[PDB]
């Protein structure tokens, strides 16, 4: 039979481990192995988290450590943590390993996104429709307010094209900016190019910059601290993760130089707008062109099924004619 | 001792012993029971067909599911079903073997009385357990957190399980899974002329939908392609010789999954059902269960589930956070696998619900034990 | 110019003008061709005959039904049918007509397209519809909701619609009708002596089955006093002059409308039909479904089938609500008159499937136009 | 000239004219679009029905609530709301007329201007205000200084006024109300079977929790009655006939508003949001608030509230304070009384903002002249 385990654990903790352990298929010295090669490719984040959900506690490892009688009496659980302690720099090793499986999936969720936040960045910035566009509004608009003290004017805010499809007509079914884009599909066709140079300000940033910028600093200071504990342990742990470290820290070195790139491009657009840089001209500004790029979509989707209805109603009123 | 894993299943019974890694007999629970004139002398003609033997002889009876939605409706024919899988299945005695069994989430609880009433009375065990297929489709992941979309042949739903703790509200649950995709499927079969009205015809056009039908990456490209070439179009034969052809119909059925307004189930797809559980918990567990998506079951066994299913939750969550499908191969049994998981486990010894707890508290100790 | 209301059902075809309260001509649709050598020279002798014409040499023509369970087989016999009634039944142009015509519900696409081929390419027309038949079948009723049971010569159907909306995926179709009953009559009579093998034996037995069957309250009691008396016997005279003489079979006849075991068929009863047509509907609006059945076809021309219908719903329903069956004496022709009533609106002008449409989008204008 | 004062709150919307008691105008704010798709004629079908009308339709059509927790979600929806309210129920024109506007409590300031644009461009008024519910509820109540919950259909608030003086730091505003009572409700009929799935069926839900939910004295001595004795189950006659019969989820569901841990919400219940505020408050003006607590809305018309609200407040409270709940039976008209009581008064007669005010000052006087 042989109930005596001679675990030191409880049994939830030993079942939680004896739940993570069944799913690599395998004996837990292929585990222990992979956890002294190094090996993430067996090892993601859960994984991991899990496995140091599961560490092993103060009076754990001494009673391990005391532990004099044979190793086969043990569990699988205690013959997991004997193979753990076997290991030098165990934790540490785990943590490089969480950190650099970490570190390369929030370098590949960041480094695309802000790349696209630079390219928009850079093309609301130098855009090419953007000035005719905005002057034919002007002009539409000094029309309009003819007599009043907000008409006569040389310019407007960026906030002015989510207010464009505020103001419609007596019919309350085209809007102003319905009007300028049936009016422009007939007269100026390349403000209707506009969503091309808009297309990389397309999808915004669709998050706060903030928070990716301080989980890639706080990853950055976490691969520096990991970094310095490697420095203090061992050469094989060296020549194990060093250079993995190295690359990581390299790439979130160019990854705060796109952030500071952003910012200065930030300080441009706030420039460019007219408007002081305290406010948020940096995610208030994505959205609103991202809504100013789905309104003028919308508007081009809105008018082409307005002109193919006209078309089919003219088609029916000839049928009805003819017959 | 070797325990007894099985998941009474609302499409197929699986089931088997204790820490296999494959579940020992698969079967449908139908019924069938003869409908024309039995003529012939003798020779063992039974009244009623149970299993696999109502299914090769499934042109001249009529056939009946015990389970409707993830409910057990007709009680006789699951004792049938019951008998049949302990008796001619896995010929064992029910006496010395202890037995897990699976349940649907938001259940009615008179429904787990019957069963243990059932399992404790007429079969008399020496324990047994009752367990979420969610939980043991996650135990199968092998992951503690995550939250599994289990989608059987009555019900579906999206379970999130956080650190092995199963949140009660972010539980979401849709009656609509592949027995109405069978039956939406036998619709849409008469735009070609392919009439099908008997329950031997639902078993075919059953068939028809695990060998031929696939999701969608795009609905509206692969109805233009379809429209435009014969492409997708294939042939089937039937048992009779007869061979049909079907084209764009292999994803409009699964599309009943994605839009449910096809059959006029006006709710909301089961992507939009996962982001609503999703939304439902935590903002802290969020980012985890966004990385934990599995999806069980073998209605999920369609090729193109997992690309559309990280496409639309893509779609619907921001940005921000990492979106991941776990999509096994083997997750069509892995209910039972993770039953397989739970059963031999040292520290389940506790948690078995003895016949002396049984007699204490009548069959109410599992609404107080089991979650 | 005056539209056109031709109503091609499955046994008989009633053509008429739009707006008038009588269809101008009804007639059996059967194509009779010669089976026996022609002796005589001259005078005559055509080698099909089309409808009354075939009705009445029906000794020595082979008759062929073009559609078959509301689908038609035969194009060119349908064809000869829409030339007959074109040409020389109303005698028209019908290149200076527009044309209503009438279509079953769950009814094969290509039918649909070879008829707007046809009505389109070979009989030319300025404009014509497809209708579903349960919807004039509900304006010839007048309200505005309700559920028909339409049961003509191939298909029976229940459809529900509520103010004016129609509810597809409670649409439920079976084809059982009074050409089956026929031919179960035809197995029948065996039972007496009376053999009938042919086609024009055929169309004596649906003469005997409209002149002289009946549906049964209660089946078993009328079985019961059939089998004690001959008080319910009654006598046909064949048109050699034979007599026969027969029984029970008056109401063993239509209680396969009840009771579809009889000729073997596994699905349940038509009132059953109903009722799951019902219940597959909204809670809501079932009060107004369970007071407004509307009862059209010949099928429903049985002096029984209404307190039958009433009694058999009332026992499926809950006992708190109403049923009202609506069975008007005009319902034979319900289809034409609610064509009538439909083609005679100013409103339903606009909604025509023209000469342009159809050279636009070929013959796939009557799938997106027409529900 | 007469003024109007027109309650648009999250569920209904209470429209009449000033200077009256009873609400001339009350209808549930819900906007029904057709849920399937059909043209037909209809003699003139409305594409969407505002209140009674998709009350009465409700069967057939999606319910959109345009307004959810206070805030206006679609404003075109809102439009057809005033459009309905101004020219149907009340038949009175914009532009004659002044017309009072109610708001919660912390509202985000784009749904004021909006509701200013709106109220000016389109539908133009010569006056309009926006003013605070509690306020009105308060002046209902009349009284001057006092606490006030309010709790309509998403928004429970609690604002205190000392002497006219409304303490901004110590309004507190909670969204539960009504309508995730309704909800909650609906998660907990399925324990007993009774399915309901769709926002047809939130108004039978809506309908029980109106009828039958009542409010505990004490939640675990009617826990354990419950448990114990049937004696607290009520019965409900269903629209299709149907009876069903609850026991404990009459008082489970108000419980929500005092133990928000139900639904997951992790604040405490409204007497500790009330106690929370009076405490923020000066300590010389508390034991006005303790004898002055008013309760206004339809949330609170459960016949246990006062009681109940009574006792954890006095539980709270040092027990030297009078505690008195204000629970006047028309306090759920009472925000359009003191609507009423506002619009009458010769002094508030400098404090409208009018037309010229808005061509001045843009949209953007409303902050500054209303609070
Ligand atoms: N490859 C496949 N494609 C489509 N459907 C499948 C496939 N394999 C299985 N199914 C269906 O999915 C359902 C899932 O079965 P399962 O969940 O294991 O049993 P149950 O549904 O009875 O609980 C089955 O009823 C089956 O009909
Ligand atoms: N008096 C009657 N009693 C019972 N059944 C009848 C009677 N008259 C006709 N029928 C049945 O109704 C059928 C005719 O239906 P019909 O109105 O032509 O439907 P459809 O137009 O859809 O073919 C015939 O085949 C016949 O069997
Ligand atoms: N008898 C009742 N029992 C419970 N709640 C009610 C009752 N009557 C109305 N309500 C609730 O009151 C709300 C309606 O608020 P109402 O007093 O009409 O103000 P408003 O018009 O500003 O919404 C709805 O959410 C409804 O749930
Ligand atoms: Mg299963
Ligand atoms: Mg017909
Ligand atoms: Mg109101």
């Amino acid at each position: 039979k042989e109930p005596k385990e001679i675990t030191f654990l409880d049994a939830k903790k030993s079942l939680n481990l004896n739940i993570f352990l069944k799913q690599f298929k395998c004996s837990n010295e292929e585990v222990a192995a992979m956890i002294r090669a190094g090996d993430t490719t067996k090892f993601d984040v859960e994984v991991l988290k899990q496995l140091l959900k599961l560490l092993p506690e103060k009076h754990e490892i001494e009673n391990l450590r005391a532990f004099t009688e044979e190793r086969a009496k043990l569990a699988s659980a205690d013959h997991f943590y004997l193979l753990l302690l076997a290991i030098p720099c165990y934790q540490l090793r785990i943590e490089c390993m969480l950190l650099c499986e970490g570190a390369a999936a929030v370098l590949d969720m960041v480094r695309p996104k802000a790349q696209l936040v630079l390219a928009a960045c850079e093309s609301l910035l130098t855009s090419r429709q953007l000035p005719i566009f905005c002057q034919l509004i002007l002009r539409i608009g000094n029309f309009l307010n003819y007599g009043s003290h907000t008409g006569d004017a040389d310019g407007f805010k960026i906030s002015t094209l989510l207010k464009l499809t505020e103001t419609k007509s007596q019919q309350n079914r085209v809007t102003l900016l319905h009007h300028v884009l049936e009016e422009a599909e007939k007269s100026h066709p390349d403000l209707l190019q506009l969503p091309r140079d808009l297309e990389q300000p397309s999808q915004a940033a669709g998050i706060n910059l903030e928070i990716i910028r301080s989980e890639a600093s706080s990853n950055l200071k976490k691969l520096l601290e990991t970094e310095r504990k490697v420095s203090a342990s061992v050469a094989e742990v060296q020549e194990q993760y060093t250079e993995r470290l190295q690359a990581s820290i390299s790439a979130f070195r160019a990854l705060d130089e796109l952030f500071e790139a952003i910012e200065q491009k930030q300080r441009e657009l706030a420039d460019y707008l007219c408007e002081d840089a305290q406010q948020l001209s940096l995610e208030d500004t994505f959205s609103t062109m991202k809504a100013f790029r789905d309104l003028f979509l919308r508007a081009l989707k809105e008018n082409k099924d307005r002109k193919e209805q006209a078309a089919k109603a003219e088609r029916r009123k000839q049928q009805l004619a003819e017959e | 001792t070797t325990a007894l894993v099985c998941d009474n299943g609302s499409g197929l019974v699986k089931a088997g012993f204790a820490g296999d890694d494959a579940p020992r007999a698969v079967f449908p629970s139908i019924v069938g029971r003869p409908r024309h004139q039995g003529v012939m002398v003798g020779m063992g003609q039974k009244d009623s067909y149970v299993g696999d033997e109502a299914q090769s002889k499934r042109g001249i009876l009529t056939l009946k599911y015990p389970i409707e939605h993830g409910i057990i409706t007709n009680w006789d024919d699951m004792e049938k079903i019951w008998h049949h899988t302990f008796y001619n299945e896995l010929r064992v005695a029910p006496e010395e073997h202890p037995t897990l069994l699976t349940e649907a989430p938001l259940n009615p609880k008179a429904n787990r009385e019957k069963m243990t009433q059932i399992m404790f009375e007429t079969f008399n065990v020496p324990a047994m357990y009752v367990a979420i297929q969610a939980v043991l489709s996650l135990y199968a992941s092998g992951r503690t957190t995550g939250i599994v979309l289990d989608s059987g042949d009555g019900v579906t739903h999206n379970v999130p399980i956080y650190e092995g703790y199963a949140l009660p509200h972010a539980i979401m649950r849709l009656d609509l899974a592949g027995r109405d995709l069978t039956d939406y499927l036998m619709k849409i079969l008469t735009e070609r002329g392919y009439s099908f009205v008997t329950t031997a015809e639902r078993e075919i056009v059953r068939d028809i939908k695990e060998k031929l039908c696939y999701v969608a990456l795009d609905f509206e490209n692969e109805m233009a392609t379809a429209a435009s070439s014969s492409s997708l179009e294939k042939s089937y034969e039937l048992p009779d010789g007869q061979v049909i052809t079907i084209g764009n119909e292999r994803f409009r059925c699964p599309e009943t999954l994605f839009q449910p307004s096809f059959i006029g189930m006006e709710s909301a797809g089961i992507h939009e059902t996962t982001y609503n559980s999703i939304m439902k918990c935590d903002i802290d567990i969020r980012k985890d269960l966004y990385a934990n998506n599995v999806m069980s079951g073998g209605t999920t066994m369609y090729p193109g589930i997992a690309d559309r299913m990280q496409k639309e939750i893509t779609a619907l969550a921001p940005s921000t956070m990492k979106i991941k499908i776990i999509a096994p191969p083997e997750r069509k049994y892995s209910v039972w696998i993770g039953g397989s998981i739970l059963a031999s486990l040292s520290t389940f010894q506790q948690m078995w619900i003895t016949k002396q707890e049984y007699d204490e508290a009548g069959p109410s100790i599992v609404h107080r034990k089991c979650f």
